[PDB]
């Protein structure tokens, strides 16, 4: 510090002591109001692909982990986002589209694909942001006489636009003569039945498909994936993340009675001094970890090479150890005798070399 | 089923020191904090509206400006909520706040509002609006119109969030806007994200069963918030017990 | 390709018994809807082994053309369907194949 190899007798301020953070705490509000994923991926009755069911999802917490652990999936293809980042992302609206198709057509629920299902039943845009999920449903949608309650649109005049539904049952007019409503030659009803049976081949067995589409608008995003709320650790220097307010400090017990609407606390000089825990309604006194000015008390190098260290402002229990009002002095022994001041320490304490002694 | 039943008269009164609210959710104790926010100025001109239905369209829609201070001395059942929006028809989104005896429903949809909307008492919303389509928000919670008692609210529409602040006071043998300080507490922050330029108060009318609706009156005070700097006093327990308006007079400006 | 799961689950590759009577003729069935089965009262013989190769050749032929429309799901002529099973019967009966397995 002094840029010399010989140090004259005195006290020199050389460094800054700091208490490094030991742990990190990220306590967040008690998770509740969980988005109804248990009612989309587990319904007693699904819908036909022509009249595909759409559920809007807003103002709730998106716990995608149940979706992950809800059945073995033939495809969990996500177009535009990675399967993991989901939980740490917050979207404005989530659309869940549910329907039943046959296995061979599961490849058609993707951007840029063609077929009967993509052109006439359910179309995804080329810039689709979301995931497609499909799973086998033999035990729920197959009957031996034939399940005739699942329908699909086979005939349509023009292709469907993305996220469009047609519920029309109008007789498809394939010829030149008008159909007149009654089925007859060259006039076919567009909705055909998916005659599911348990003994079909893998490509024809009923598959339940849920398409999750995530959209962001100018509105504030209110579908934010659950943030892990770790255990609370007190009386130590821990990096704290409480409701998006970050810092580093000890969390001691607080005697401050907050009003029910208040969440944080500030000092006279607009620095945080308190916080309310969002898991348990208790008040904690955020106090930053100890720091001090490390000063080195040494005589001349001509006489001796012994040194003493003064941690200014630091109690001795938080770092020949003596406690002074200036701070903690390590390396000097207190003597009840009084002499003249040789090296000034502070608060009436001075140091001298005789070993290094500290005295009033 | 839109029917015109309410006539409204208006007078002007003094705000005194009403309308102070907590500008954030931060605990401050025994300090003086200067904040610049949308506040109702001290001793400002507040419009007192008397809405009378006796058993033509005379209940116009009020502007919203930068925020609205609402007060009422009426009971909790007569005034039952508010309407917020710009055009108040099916072409733009709108916010409907409806309170009843059990809970409050705050809902943002495409309401085709009536010219004179009122809740008629079961309770029916067919006289409030004729249709509600493309509905994008719903929030049901405990009511904030519960049971002489002055009820104060502050509505702000800042950067997508609709902030509602409320306070109740046991007033007695004094002008409805009393002296002293009663700081309003943050009640709800709603992620609405719509444009609000106009607003209207919702009243409840009872069927007559004998002049289809029972005759009634409702009195409420409306003031408008302005960008003002206030100096709030936080006491030992964190309550705002006093405030000075920095631009009201030279003495308060010196205090500021 | 390998054999489907429904082939192993639904085919009756052994004579069921005396109480339940079945036709003992070796036949390959193309039910459709991805369902392929073999009706064969298999015994332990060199013959039934070669015949099983023949009928699995029939089923592989039926599986390859499944993607085709319904009225074209057959052999190109009446000779190809049995020829593609008989070539398997030819290849499986060789001394090299019997020493391999
Ligand atoms: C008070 O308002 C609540 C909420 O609008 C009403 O409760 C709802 O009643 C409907 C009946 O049409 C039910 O379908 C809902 O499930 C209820 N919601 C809740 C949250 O309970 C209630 O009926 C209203 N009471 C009166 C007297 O009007
Ligand atoms: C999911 O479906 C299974 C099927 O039987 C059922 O047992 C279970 O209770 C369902 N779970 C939920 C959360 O709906
Ligand atoms: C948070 O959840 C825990 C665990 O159920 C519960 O004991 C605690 O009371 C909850 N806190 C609040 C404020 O609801
Ligand atoms: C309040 O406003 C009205 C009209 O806007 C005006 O006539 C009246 O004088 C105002 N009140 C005061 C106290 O100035
Ligand atoms: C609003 O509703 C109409 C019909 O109800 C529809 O045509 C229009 O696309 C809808 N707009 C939005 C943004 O949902
Ligand atoms: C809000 O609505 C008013 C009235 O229609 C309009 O003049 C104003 O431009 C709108 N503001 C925005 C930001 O769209
Ligand atoms: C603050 O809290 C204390 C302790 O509960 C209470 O005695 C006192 O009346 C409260 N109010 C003021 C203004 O000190
Ligand atoms: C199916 O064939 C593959 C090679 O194409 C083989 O690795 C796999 O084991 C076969 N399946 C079974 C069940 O033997």
């Amino acid at each position: 510090t002094l840029k010399s190899f010989t140090v004259e007798k005195g006290i020199y301020q050389t460094s800054n002591f700091r208490v490094q953070p030991t742990e990190s705490i990220v306590r967040f509000p008690n998770i509740t109001n969980l988005c109804p994923f248990h009612e989309v991926f587990n319904a007693t009755t699904f819908a036909s692909v022509y009249a595909w069911n759409r559920k809007r999802i807003s103002n709730c917490v998106a716990d995608y982990s149940v979706i992950y652990n809800f059945a073995p999936f033939f495809a969990f293809k996500c177009y535009g986002v990675s399967p993991t980042k989901l939980n740490d992302l917050c979207f404005t609206n989530v659309y869940a589209d549910s329907f039943v198709i046959r296995g061979n057509e599961v490849s058609q629920i993707a951007p840029g694909q063609t077929g009967n299902i993509a052109d006439y039943n359910y179309k995804l845009p080329d810039d689709f942001t979301g995931c497609v999920i499909a799973w086998n449903s033999n035990k729920l949608d197959s009957k031996p006489s034939g399940n005739y309650n699942y329908l699909y649109r086979l005939f349509r005049k023009s292709k469907l636009k993305p996220f469009e539904r047609d519920i029309s049952t109008e007789i498809y007019q394939a010829g030149n003569k008008p159909c007149n409503g009654v089925a007859g030659p060259n006039c076919y009803s567009p909705l055909q039945s998916y005659g599911f049976r348990p003994t079909y081949g893998v490509g024809h067995q009923p598959y339940r498909v849920v398409v999750l589409s995530f959209e962001l608008l100018h509105a504030p995003a209110t579908v934010c994936g659950p943030k892990k709320s770790t255990n609370l650790v007190k009386n130590k220097c821990v990096n704290f993340n409480f409701n998006g307010l970050t810092g580093t400090g000890v969390l001691t017990e607080s005697n401050k009675k907050f009003l029910p609407f208040q969440q944080f606390g500030r000092d006279i000089a607009d620095t945080t001094d308190a916080v309310r825990d969002p898991q348990t309604l208790e008040i904690l006194d955020i106090t930053p970890c100890s720091f001090g000015g490390v000063s080195v008390i040494t005589p001349g190098t001509n006489t001796s090479n012994q040194v003493a260290v003064l941690y200014q402002g630091v109690n001795c229990t938080e770092v020949n150890v003596f406690q002074t009002r200036a701070g903690c002095l390590i390396g000097a022994e207190y003597v009840n005798n009084s002499y003249e001041c040789d090296i000034p320490i502070g608060a009436g304490i001075c140091a001298s070399y005789q070993s290094i002694i500290a005295y009033t | 089923q839109c029917v015109n039943l309410i006539t409204r008269t208006q007078s002007y009164t003094n705000s005194f020191t009403r309308g102070v609210y907590y500008p954030d959710k931060v605990f401050r104790s025994s300090v003086l904090h200067s904040t610049q926010d949308l506040f109702l100025p001290f001793f400002s001109n507040v419009t007192w509206f008397h809405a009378i239905h006796v058993s033509r369209f005379d209940n116009p829609a009020l502007p919203f400006n930068d925020g609205v201070y609402f007060a009422s001395t009426e009971k909790s059942n007569i005034i039952r909520g508010w309407i917020f929006g710009t055009t108040l028809d099916s072409k733009t989104q709108s916010l409907l706040i409806v309170n009843n005896a059990t809970n409050v429903v705050i809902k943002v949809c495409e309401f085709q509002f009536c010219n004179d909307p009122f809740l008629d008492v079961m309770e029916s919303e067919f006289r409030v609006y004729s249709s509600a389509n493309n509905c994008t928000f719903e929030y049901v919670s405990q009511p904030f119109l519960m049971d002489k008692n002055l009820r104060e609210f502050v509505f702000k529409n800042i950067d997508g969030y609709f902030k509602i602040y409320s306070k109740h006071t046991p007033i007695n043998l004094e002008r409805d806007l009393p002296q002293g300080f009663s700081a309003l507490e943050p009640l709800v922050d709603l992620p609405i994200g719509i444009n609000i330029t106009r607003f209207q108060t919702l009243l409840a009318l009872h069927r007559s069963y004998l002049s289809g609706w029972t005759a009634g009156a409702a009195a409420y005070y409306v003031g408008y918030l302005q960008p003002r700097t206030f100096l709030l006093k936080y006491n030992e327990n964190g309550t705002i017990t006093d405030a000075v308006d920095c631009a009201l007079d030279p003495l308060s400006e010196t205090k500021c | 390709p390998n054999m489907t799961q429904g082939f192993w689950e639904n085919s009756m590759l052994t004579d069921p018994g005396n109480v339940q009577k079945a036709v003992c003729h070796p036949t390959a069935w193309d039910l459709g809807k991805g369902d392929f089965r073999i009706l064969m009262c298999t015994k332990v013989t060199m013959d039934d082994f070669l015949t099983a190769h023949h009928e699995m050749g029939h089923i592989q032929y039926d599986m390859a053309y499944a993607a085709q429309p319904f009225l074209l799901r057959n052999g190109a002529n009446e000779g190809f369907h049995e020829a593609v099973g008989e070539i398997m019967s030819l290849s499986a009966a060789t001394p090299k194949h019997l020493k391999s397995i």
